RNA sequence: GGACUUUUACUUUGAAAAAAUUAGAGUGUUCAAAGCAGGCGUAUUGCUCGAAUAUAUUAGCAUGGAAUAAUAGAAUAGGACG
RNA sequence: AGGAUAGUGGCCUACCAUGGUUUCAACGGGUAACGGGGAAUAAGGGUUCGAUUCCGGAGAGGGAGCCUGAGAAACGGCUACCACAUCCAAGGAAGGCAGCAGGCGCGCAAAUUACCCAAUCCUAAUUCAGGGAGGUAGUGACAAUAAAUAACGAUACAGGGCCCAUUCGGGUCUUGUAAUUGGAAUGAGUACAAUGUAAAUACCUUAACGAGGAACAAUUGGAGGGCAAGUCUGGUGCCAGCAGCCGCGGUAAUUCCAGCUCCAAUAGCGUAUAUUAAAGUUGUUGCAGUUAAAAAGCUCGUAGUUGAACUUUGGGCCCGGUUGGCC
């Protein structure tokens, strides 16, 4: 109900965020190949199992 | 017992009682009264086009503090005036005044969403271009 | 490959019992040079406006043009 | 107007999208059998649910019922013919014990892998898709072909394929020409 | 609306014609003739769909316009001529004759007959009436009128037509213990013997029929067609003799035949 | 032909209740959705399986039953039987 | 009783009688109502949808009238009136796309002013003519089916294996990682040709060309919980924004904006609206009414609904079949 609500501030954060370009990385396989690598990453190559199975653990 | 008739020949009473008490449901009442056709900003439609009348800054409801950047628009097909929320960071600079927008609901079949008070619609497109495409920079707003 | 086949008795029975398109495919009969379907229909509709042969109005308009 | 065409869906999505207990089981099946996505499991689950429903609703009625006998024998015969159900354990109550793995191991990918010639299920799928396998004399490039227990002995490389013979291959020809040029002649 | 219909949409044609759903928006509408279109077989359907002597209606018309086909001794060049039950179709070439009888699955089956049987046919008496000048006559099921009939010929009897002159050569009364053929309802194609009949004044006389191997059923009198006595029919039966084996034992016979 | 009929509800069985759609039998459309095709000979000028089946309600029509529920009868006998 | 009709009938007329329907809901009003076969969902019972491929009805801008005809109250027939609209030399004359294609308008919302009678059928005096009926192609992410975006090869390796692995030493079958490094496989696409078709375009085949970043480069939506997936790193500091709901943001944000990574479905994924299950939150099955919403202040009372028991029970004799202890 604020008739004086400042509309001039729209887009502030998206305007002032530092523009960081996406890194160039090799393409990930698509389809059955992606299901293959997902299966290996989840059931064969079980890397991080701290406490229980962890699937997107950070550094340290 | 049970306060309702049970005899084999009481079907008329049971059917009429169910018909009468059916009017206490929300959806049945709306369907039978045709409220969407009669009293609804859209004519029962999912989307509607409008002409932006002005840009509004709506204060957020407690316990949130924000300006929600809505637009007051007038619908083409019936001339009703509604308020539509413009969803994203920015995207209010894409709307402008006197422009043509397309509106959908929020998803609560009426029932203003979240901390925005009394706003039941959101802008999908402006000047024939998707607002998501304008925000992702896939497209550009036409001059016309 | 799998297809269908017919063998007739002599040339004439084939040339009478076989469709024109297959005659044209095999070269036995030639293609008739007809106008397109739309202009054929338009010409038919044009002739619908004429009662009789048309020589009456033909010489009448010739008189109007050469008066 | 012409009579309408009939079509139906061959799969059904699960009621709960995000439950790990079957999400990982589905990924296990996909990795084991070289499947493209979860729809290939949903299709087999849909088919097996149809068959289990038929067997349940057809066992609920007593024996020597002409309905139960006719459709039970038909279902038993179809399952035995396709090979999802063995020669033994040939009964409707033994139908209810069937699992998705049975149809997955009756897939064309599975048999192509099992009888040599593939060395991997993923190699089997790309081999089938690349028109290198003939179930009889017929090239079959559909990995879910569902072999029917009488074409097993007849699976071999296609005669029109380089592995079947009579053709060296596109890349083989190109590099044979280049190697001959670099050698001389 | 506003007058008679001339088109017959496919999916509205009789199911016993066994027409493919695709390959055409329409079906051959039978012309007016001796039989109702619901229980008639058009010549184009018999020649193209049943006998495979033609590939399409154009070749059917080419066949008919050469006077090759004749129904009941007459050429009948009409493509959609309504040939029905008991009718005799003759092909001048191929030296064969056909009689239109349903198989037990309630559809006209390609049934070949000899010249002697093709010389005659049977008809069911629909009514016996006095015509003009006091001349009696009978009306058969195929829309045929025969003047001066036997006085003992009553309604729903069977008469034998010489098919070269429209004359009655013999007749069978409708009585218990006579071989009947079912021409309507769910019992199309059945051949059995009358047990008895229920009067039911006010409509729909009911007939009890016993099969050759003791399957008893009941049928409306309108679907009953007398064809002879207990044994020795007046018409050669089609392959099957109208018994209606159950699907299980049809399966068993099919498997015995296929697998030797 | 009448010296011929208490009236129902209810329930059984049966005739019919378009086709398509639905369920479902058979069939290697390369698989499948489909479709209603097809299959087998030595191809020496031909043999042959099919295109099933089920359900489709209420009302009407016949039809066996007479528990359950209603209805009627002989009380100023104007009653039954010949 | 007559008239009229093809014919029954207040269908109409003359005379007569005062009847006919209704709380078992007449009559009137509304329908964003054409009916049905059927569709979606669905333990059972149900709920919702059905303008639309088949059947039946109705209509051809709105009404009315009529001719011809077996059949029309026809409209790609006529006549009049109304509305709308076209040509004109101003005298007059000609119209009806809710057929096909196409245009304007309307809106959230829907395709070519293409080819052909070869198929299906239909009509005619008819084998032949005609058919925007119909078929063929064009557009087409409505929906549905199948399923390409890669598969095999070097050197550290948790040792899960064998001489008590006492030696990064050994056949330990090692799928499992490090821009490396090599051959092989192929259709997307191109087109000989043939086939396909009335002609064609495509599909099934097929001579050559067609892979190294196979750039021949998969997307959509998420990562607090419901609900699978991050105390990772920058930016912002109740701002911008997110968030179906609960909530997240006021200087260490797992929730915003981004990078990395991960998750889910995947040539599809999200959003809105409606509807179904979930909903025993419509209830017959099967709710609830002391206090959560809900026993009329009390009694009488018609319709409606529902209403104690009792009338031939019990016994014997025969005929005629079977998931069943020996021909
Ligand atoms: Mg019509
Ligand atoms: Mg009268
Ligand atoms: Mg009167
Ligand atoms: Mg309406
Ligand atoms: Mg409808
Ligand atoms: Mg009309
Ligand atoms: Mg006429
Ligand atoms: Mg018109
Ligand atoms: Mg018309
Ligand atoms: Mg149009
Ligand atoms: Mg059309
Ligand atoms: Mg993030
Ligand atoms: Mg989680
Ligand atoms: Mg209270
Ligand atoms: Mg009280
Ligand atoms: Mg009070």
């Amino acid at each position: 109900a604020k008739v004086h609500g400042s509309l001039a501030r729209a887009g502030k954060v998206k305007s002032q965020t530092p523009k960081v370009e996406k890194t160039e990385k090799p393409k990930k396989p698509k389809g059955r190949a992606y299901k293959r690598l997902l299966y290996t990453r989840r059931f064969v190559n079980v890397t991080l199992v701290n406490g229980k199975r962890r699937m997107n653990p950070g550094p340290s | 017992g049970k306060g309702k008739p049970r005899g084999l020949n009481s079907a008329r009473k049971l059917r009429v009682h169910r018909r009468n008490n059916r009017w206490a449901e929300n959806n049945y009442k709306k369907r039978l009264l045709g409220t969407a056709f009669k009293s609804s900003p859209f004519g029962g439609s999912s989307h509607a086009k409008g002409i932006v009348l002005e840009k509004l800054g709506i204060e957020s409801k407690q316990p949130n503090s924000a300006i929600r950047k809505c637009v007051r628009v007038q619908l083409i097909k019936n001339g009703k005036k509604v308020t539509a929320f413009v969803p994203n960071d920015g995207c209010l600079n894409f709307v402008d005044e006197n422009d043509e927008v397309l509106l959908a609901g929020f998803g609560r079949k009426g029932k203003a969403k979240g901390d925005i008070p009394g706003v039941r619609f959101k802008v999908v497109k402006v000047s024939g271009v998707s607002l998501l495409a304008l925000w992702k920079e896939k497209k550009e707003k036409p001059r016309s | 490959s799998v297809g269908f086949g017919l063998v007739y008795n002599s040339v004439a029975e084939a040339k009478k019992f076989e469709p024109t398109y297959r005659l044209v495919r095999y070269g036995l009969a030639e293609k008739v040079e007809k106008a397109s379907r739309q202009q054929r229909k338009q010409k038919k509709n044009r002739d619908k406006k004429i009662f009789g042969t048309g020589k009456r109005l033909a010489k009448k308009v010739a008189r109007r043009n050469a008066d | 107007p012409r009579a309408p065409r009939t079509y139906s869906k061959t799969y059904s999505t699960p009621k709960r999208p995000y439950e790990s207990s079957r999400l990982d089981a589905e990924l296990k099946l996909a990795g084991e059998f070289g499947l493209k996505n979860k729809k290939e499991i949903y299709r087999i689950s849909f088919q097996l649910s149809k068959i289990r429903r038929a067997a349940r609703d057809l066992l609920t009625r007593d024996e020597k019922d002409p309905k139960r006998l006719f459709e039970g024998n038909a279902l038993i015969r179809r399952l035995v013919r396709v090979g999802v159900l063995s020669e033994d354990k040939k009964k409707l109550d033994y139908v209810l014990a069937l699992k998705v793995e049975d149809f997955l191991e009756r897939r064309l990918q599975t048999q192509v892998y099992k009888l040599g010639l593939a060395k991997s299920v993923h190699h089997a799928r790309v081999l089938i898709t690349q028109r290198h396998i003939a179930v009889g004399k017929q090239i079959v490039n559909i990995p879910s072909f569902m072999v029917r227990l009488d074409s097993e002995k007849h699976i071999d490389f296609a005669p029109t394929s380089p592995f079947g013979g009579a053709r060296p291959g596109r890349v083989a020809r190109r590099n044979a020409a280049r190697k001959a040029e670099a050698s001389g002649e | 609306a506003r007058g008679p219909k001339k088109h017959l949409k496919r999916l509205a044609a009789p199911h016993h014609w066994l027409l493919d759903k695709l390959s055409g928006c329409y079906a051959p509408r039978p012309s007016a003739g001796p039989h109702k279109l619901r229980e008639s077989l058009p010549l184009i359907v018999f020649l193209r769909n049943r006998l495979k002597y033609a590939l399409n209606g154009r070749e059917v018309k080419a066949i008919l316009m050469q006077r090759h086909v004749k129904v009941d001794g007459k050429v009948r060049t009409d493509t959609t001529y309504p040939a029905g039950f008991m009718d005799v179709i003759t092909l001048d070439a191929t030296n064969e004759n056909f009689r239109l009888v349903y198989d037990v699955k309630g559809r006209f089956a390609v049934h070949r007959i000899t010249d002697e049987e093709a010389s005659y046919k049977l008809g069911k008496v629909k009514k016996v009436q006095l015509g003009k000048k006091g001349v009696p006559y009978v009306v058969t099921h195929d829309g045929r009128t025969i003047r001066y009939p036997d006085p003992n010929i009553k309604v729903n009897d069977t008469v034998k037509i010489d098919l070269a002159s429209g004359k009655i050569t013999d007749f069978i009364k409708f009585d218990a213990g006579k071989l009947v053929y079912v021409t309507g309802g769910r019992n199309l194609g059945r051949i059995g013997t009358i047990v008895h009949k229920e009067r039911h004044d006010g409509g729909f006389d009911l007939v009890h029929i016993k099969d050759s191997l003791d399957n008893t059923f009941v049928t409306r009198l309108n679907n009953v067609f007398v064809i002879g006595e207990q044994g020795k029919p007046y018409i050669s039966l089609p392959k099957g003799k109208g018994i209606k084996l159950s699907i299980a034992e049809e399966r068993d016979r099919r498997r015995a035949q296929q697998g030797l």
